[PDB]
């Protein structure tokens, strides 16, 4: 009774556990009541139960500190009961752990325990472990003695004591500073996918050896360096309790012939003896590279030795081998055949949301000033991976430290806890660190769910609805498409004047569908054509499959046709090297991968007609120049974030800009902003964008789409009937 | 009881600070 | 297996390979299976190491020793017959070859049935539907597919019963049914290992799926079946059977279906070469790959090798005007060469199709090549009705839909254009059905609305172009 599954928590607070409202009524407790949790080895913890809108009805969400106090792990089941008779205490004696307080001295109460306990009304039980962060250190404490027993709530008048030597950590008690799931920011989808593959055979080995269904034996993680490939592998082992054995290329390759193969074999033997176990092989491309790229005897033998050891996993029960590489095709293809490393996960690069989460994780111990805005930083850190955001936080910390250390001039063997605890890192120190940081993934393909929503696109009400039918219905209502024998469209081509929102349409539908957006721009299609490297199209479409569900957008689809002469052209026909590879990949792609192809062109009359045949971009949507009511909507969308004065008449501007594209209306908006900025800067040598700024902008802004080009699009649309 | 109600107000306030 | 032999040191890999042959002889009759042969004896031109050169020579001598090692058969597995030392494939040694290929839709269903023998399936599970969706999968992927579907079903129950012990309860597993949702989930997680491999299978298209063209159906049977059903008559009369036929005519008139339907009735493997593949070879100056296409046709024989969009390169070269050269190009010349070297005794029939016969290299039409030419016209009124019925054969068409009147209106429409009407009307019925939940059949209103957008794709200017060519051929 009252036995619920232990899940992950969102609230980091060590005294808070989340339960769904229906369980508050089954347990007959009120929101914020104090409950006890029953764990393993006759242990229990006391905490406060709060409600939210995310906890599963049958799960209890608790953080790492509570799980360790209960000696339980994620996926276990614990009992919850109310304890309405909890009272307050008068005396609590807390001591630090010997393995966490090192190199730092000072008044531990004033720095750590006082802000933790004072007026917090936390429940505490004898023997509890809890973590207090501050001063750029993570210091864990154990509660050893209290006047009431077995537990109490700390009151504002409760006296906290701390006298005696640091406590030696128990051999069965893991440190709270070890890598866990709460240390991973972005790439949550990949972490969840991996957990499903590994946690079941590792937590319940009796299940798999008792059934005819075999577990996954090898998982290959890939992505740029510094994205958390090792961080995940460690978090999985530490959270499930599996024995973790570390392998890396340099360690194996630095050994002599006969030593590298032997050490690799020993690693597998050690994992079996300590099973369940995880073997993590980092820099796999340094151990078993594609055979065609090496001819040395040592490299050929170590490839064969790894392949035989992976095959031996049929007998080495409960051992899972994880590997990290930069690219799935940099290694011997044999490794990826049935068995061995037959599961793959694409870690990728954190997006703007993931980068914010990473910055929040690597600042947990840092005291930040009120002017620090980590969301603003996450938006500016384009091209960075978690390793670079960690370096960014480190550099910002060091700049703040130098500023104070050169003023206090305190030199000793240890650091004063109060000095670090009162050191705040300002936005200027993060901005400085951003100038010093250099992203390691600057030229990598960016795959993320776009922040563009329908509210950012003026007009085009009918196109918005049409995209929903093309993209959502085939997967939200698949039984109707089967019922009527309909073959869902694989993609749509947008055509029309430039600057009318074709790109935003592809992004907005990807956003509403929560699908990854992959942007291929004209220069990329031209690069493949000019360099005779059209084979790279296969990697683009394969990335779309890897990132599915996703929307793969090919902008400037005519870029090559124009590069070949456009209006006159050369001696050949419409087909070219790059579009032909695009046609090939589309024909081999199934709608069951949830990959939707969108194209865009400003010159539909020169698009290879093959792309418009059934099975390709068979749907065609015309995006006209915005009409009067749409131009007003466009101005409001483009100015959504600007401090526009109340005297600005956007409807009047829309009436004047009769022949303007959406991009042309943006130039007016940005030009008026520039004028307001110039005047504002001059006033310091203004609070809003005034009508005069928009009126002056109108003196330069012109329509970019002439009537000759409008008819070109109308004639094509008429040809389509 | 009343000590649990005082902990309820403190836990709810810290949750709102983390969510906001 | 390669890894087991290659992981050994010089002097150990050759010794272990020799021992394997000695053990088989002692235990004869015996079979020696060498997996990943390309890892032991790769083509010599691709390796220069002493260990790789010696193990190639050692395997060759051990294979030759089979003249004395009575009743020992050595089987080997490779990815490609040309990835290994050609010496292995000479008279003796490995002089027999079998192309396993990739299971087709029927074979995939059989594999799914095999790897579910022990699984309890729910009434909603349809393995034939799965087999049709698992395009590009091999047996290893379907086995993984069934495993993943099983694990998803297991997790759903195990997290609810919470029974943790040393053994598993037989009743708990016996009452666990795997539903279609768990197979659909597994399909989303599965990633086929043969997605880009050539697909060679007997087509599911039958003559009942092709409207009209009654005389072409009969002609193709005479061209494809008679040379092998009645070979004694061709010898009696001194007739040389045709090696192939070229289809020409407007696009979307069934040229591809004709090639598939005759392959189906003959139970022959169908190999589809599409325009983009011919262009890929031309663009990348890799026309040598044509030899592998025709060699695959021989390996898969009996088969029908269909070259669609035979003019794709001629059009890529300018089509109506062209460039500074003539009709010949890199890819068609390799096709011409392979056809000349192909015998009718291999039961391989070559079919082409073009939408622009006026720009096909005339060499392909000479005796010994695609000497037969069949005109596929736009469907007439009685054929358009048959086409509509074929395209709607699987759709829930309402009784109020008058397909004969529709055929009368769509006078200038191709078969592909009639399909757009059928699919557009289906889309409209789906939209209305989905809205009703926020309908049981496709109503006349849906077809009438479809006619507001559907148009003929073949103009009268292009029809005359085909008629003039057909008239030249009598
Ligand atoms: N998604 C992430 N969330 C949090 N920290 C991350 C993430 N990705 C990378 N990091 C941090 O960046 C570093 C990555 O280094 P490591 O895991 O050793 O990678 P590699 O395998 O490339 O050596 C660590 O300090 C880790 O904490
Ligand atoms: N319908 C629209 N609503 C809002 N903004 C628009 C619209 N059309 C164009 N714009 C503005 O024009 C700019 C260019 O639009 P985009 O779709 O990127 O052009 P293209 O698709 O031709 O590359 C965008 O930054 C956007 O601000
Ligand atoms: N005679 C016909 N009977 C039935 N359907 C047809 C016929 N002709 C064309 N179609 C329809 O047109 C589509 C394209 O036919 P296909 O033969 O593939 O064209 P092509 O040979 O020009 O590539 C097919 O999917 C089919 O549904």
């Amino acid at each position: 009774p009252n036995r619920l599954i232990v899940d992950e928590a969102i609230n980091e607070d060590n005294s808070v556990v989340s339960l769904s409202q229906p369980k508050m009524d089954e347990l007959q407790l009120f929101r914020g009541d104090t409950v006890l949790l029953k764990g393993k080895k006759r242990r229990e913890a006391v905490c406060i139960v709060l409600s939210d809108d995310t906890c599963s009805d049958e799960k209890i969400r608790m953080n790492r500190v509570v799980r360790n106090n209960l000696r339980v792990r994620l996926g276990d089941v614990i009992s919850i009961q109310p304890c309405p008779d909890v009272k307050y205490g008068k005396r609590i004696h807390v001591l630090p752990i010997d393995d966490t307080v090192e190199g730092i001295t000072g008044n531990l109460f004033e720095v750590y325990l006082k802000p933790y306990f004072l007026e917090a009304y936390r429940p505490i039980r004898k023997g509890d472990i809890f973590l207090v962060r501050g001063g750029m250190r993570a210091v864990e404490f154990k509660v050893v003695e209290t006047d009431p027993s077995p537990y109490c709530i700390v009151a504002p008048d409760t006296v906290i004591h701390c006298e005696g030597e640091p406590i030696k950590r128990e051999d069965e008690e893991e440190s709270l500073n070890e890598v866990g799931y709460d240390d991973i920011g972005g790439c949550r989808k990949q972490l969840a996918q991996i957990k499903e593959m590994v946690e079941l055979p590792l937590r319940h080995p009796a299940l798999f050896k008792a059934i005819g269904v075999k577990p996954p034996r090898g998982i290959l993680l890939y992505g740029p360096p510094g994205t958390g490939k090792t961080l995940i592998a460690r978090a999985v082992a530490n959270e499930t309790g599996a024995f973790f054995f570390l392998i890396n290329g340099p360690e194996i390759m630095s050994k002599l012939a006969g030593e590298s193969e032997s050490n690799l074999r020993k690693a597998f033997e050690e994992a079996e003896k300590n099973a369940p176990a995880i073997i993590f092989i980092d820099e796999l491309d340094a151990i078993a590279p594609k055979r065609e790229k090496t001819h040395g005897e040592v490299e050929r033998r170590i490839v064969s030795q790894l392949l035989t050891l992976m095959d031996g996993l049929k007998q080495r029960a409960h051992v899972i081998v994880m590997a990290a590489t930069n690219r799935p095709n940099s290694i011997d293809p044999a490794l990826r055949r049935f068995g061995r490393f037959d599961r793959e996960v694409d870690i990728g690069i954190p997006d703007a949301t993931g980068r914010l989460e990473i910055l929040q994780i690597h600042t947990k111990n840092m005291k930040l000033a009120d002017d620090v805005d980590l969301e603003q930083v996450a938006n500016e850190t384009h091209g960075h991976v978690g390793a670079d955001l960690a370096a960014l936080c480190s550099e910002a910390a060091l700049q703040a430290i130098r500023k104070k250390m050169d003023l206090i001039d305190l030199e000793d063997e240890t650091i004063d806890a109060e000095v670090m605890n009162s050191l705040a890192v300002t936005m200027d120190d993060f901005r400085w660190a951003l100038s010093q940081s250099n992203p390691s993934a600057l030229r990598e393909t960016v795959v993320e769910v776009p922040q563009v929503t329908w509210e950012d696109i003026g007009g085009l009400e009918d196109v918005k609805r049409e995209l929903q039918e093309l993209v959502q219905y085939p997967v939200e209502h698949p039984d109707k498409f089967l019922k009527f024998g309909m073959t869902p469209s694989k993609g749509v081509l947008f055509y029309g004047p430039p600057g009318c929102g074709k790109t935003l349409l592809a992004k907005a539908i990807a956003n509403e569908c929560q699908a990854n957006f992959i942007s291929i721009k004209g220069p990329e299609l031209l690069t493949m054509w000019f360099g005779e490297s059209e084979a790279n199209v296969r990697e683009i479409f394969d990335k779309a499959r890897q990132a599915a569900p996703c929307v793969l957008f090919f902008d400037e689809l005519d870029s090559i046709a124009k590069a070949r002469g456009g209006n006159i052209g050369d001696g050949g026909g419409a087909a070219d090297r790059v579009i032909n590879q695009i046609l090939t990949e589309m024909d081999g792609m199934s709608t069951k991968k949830n990959v939707f192809i969108i194209g865009a062109t400003n010159r539909p009359d020169i698009i290879d007609p093959a792309i418009l045949r059934p099975g390709r971009l068979d749907q065609l949507i015309y995006i006209p120049l915005p009409d009067e009511k749409s131009r007003v909507a466009i101005l409001k969308a483009n100015l959504r974030k600007s401090p526009v004065a109340k005297d600005v008449d956007l409807e009047f501007l829309a009436k004047m800009t009769n022949g303007f594209s959406g991009a042309d209306l943006t130039e007016i908006c940005q030009r008026a902003c520039k004028l307001a900025i110039r005047e504002s800067i001059e006033s310091e040598i203004v609070p809003e964008i005034r009508r005069d700024h928009f009126e002056e902008a109108m003196r330069f802004a012109r329509r970019s789409v002439s009537d000759n080009d409008i008819r070109k699009y109308e004639m094509f649309a008429q040809t389509l009937q | 009881t009343n000590e649990a109600q005082m902990a309820a107000a403190a836990a709810l306030a810290r949750l709102e600070q983390k969510q906001s």
